[PDB]
């Protein structure tokens, strides 16, 4: 692959919404980018992204 | 317009009657004055304030969150919501639009109305006791003291009180 800030290599990202009393279960033997934090989240509405230079 | 009183068969209105939308002036041997009419302007501000608010009230307004949501390999999703889009600001813009020149001439004729109206409220009062002299005037067969104007200004004219003054000057006039 072509060079992006002199990397040929890339990184995929991936997500999920993880219940209240359910667990996550990774099982990696190479290429694994592992979380260390994440996010607590209540959702009770929606908007969207403006795009602004203010 | 439509009801031949505003710009019409009274041509012009009246820089010094500041005090509301339509009403009188007199002339007698005490002098000359404007006076509103204030139950007719009253009832106009009313309607026409009415028919603002209800303009304004009348829209219902929701939230809506409106971005660009869409990838490259999107565009279809994306070109729906631009029809879509595009389409309420064709139809918001027309009708708006038009809303506002059609009420916008009722408007104008309402006023045409009211003026009329109140010509034939005052031609009602005086019936004979005075000539009409067709340009929205009305010239007094008796003589007419400032407690007079104020009757016909406020729909108390005493039409039998004058009555007989009236007819001998209309008698005399066939001289
Ligand atoms: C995620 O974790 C919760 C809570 O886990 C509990 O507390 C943790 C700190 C550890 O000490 C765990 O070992 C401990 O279980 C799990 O929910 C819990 O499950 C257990 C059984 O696995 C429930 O215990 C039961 O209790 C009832 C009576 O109340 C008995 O009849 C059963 O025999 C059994 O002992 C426990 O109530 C429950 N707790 C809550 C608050 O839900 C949860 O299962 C786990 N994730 C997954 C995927 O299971
Ligand atoms: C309409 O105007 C007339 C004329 O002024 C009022 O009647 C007179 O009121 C004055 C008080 O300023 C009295 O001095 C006279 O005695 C009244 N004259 C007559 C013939 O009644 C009258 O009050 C007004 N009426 C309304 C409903 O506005």
């Amino acid at each position: 692959r072509s060079k992006v800030n002199g990397q040929s290599g890339r990184m995929e990202f991936f997500w999920t919404i993880l219940k209240p009393n359910d667990a996550i279960n990774f099982e990696s033997n190479g290429n694994f980018i592992a979380p260390e934090y994440a996010y607590k989240i209540v959702k009770k509405g929606d908007s969207t992204i403006m795009k602004s230079e203010l | 317009g439509l009801f031949g009183a505003i710009a019409g068969f009274i041509e012009g209105g009246w820089q010094g009657m500041v005090d509301g939308w339509y009403g009188y002036h007199h002339s007698n041997e005490q002098g000359s004055g404007y006076a509103a009419d204030k139950e007719s302007t009253q009832k106009a501000i009313d309607g026409v304030t009415n028919k603002v608010n209800s303009i304004i009230d009348k829209m219902n307004t929701q939230f809506e969150a409106v971005g660009r949501e869409f990838n490259n390999l999107e565009r279809r999703i994306e070109n729906l919501n631009k029809k879509m889009e595009d389409g309420f600001l064709d139809v918001w813009t027309y009708n708006a639009e038009l809303l506002v020149l059609m009420e916008n001439e009722r408007t104008l004729d309402f006023h045409d109305s009211n003026v009329k109206n109140l010509y034939d409220k005052v031609r009602l009062q005086l019936r004979d006791n005075a000539k009409e002299l067709g340009n929205g005037c009305f010239e007094f067969y008796h003589k007419c003291d400032n407690e007079c104007m104020e009757s016909v200004r406020n729909g108390t004219y005493d039409y039998p009180q004058y009555s007989e003054e009236a007819r001998l000057k209309r008698e005399e006039i066939s001289s």
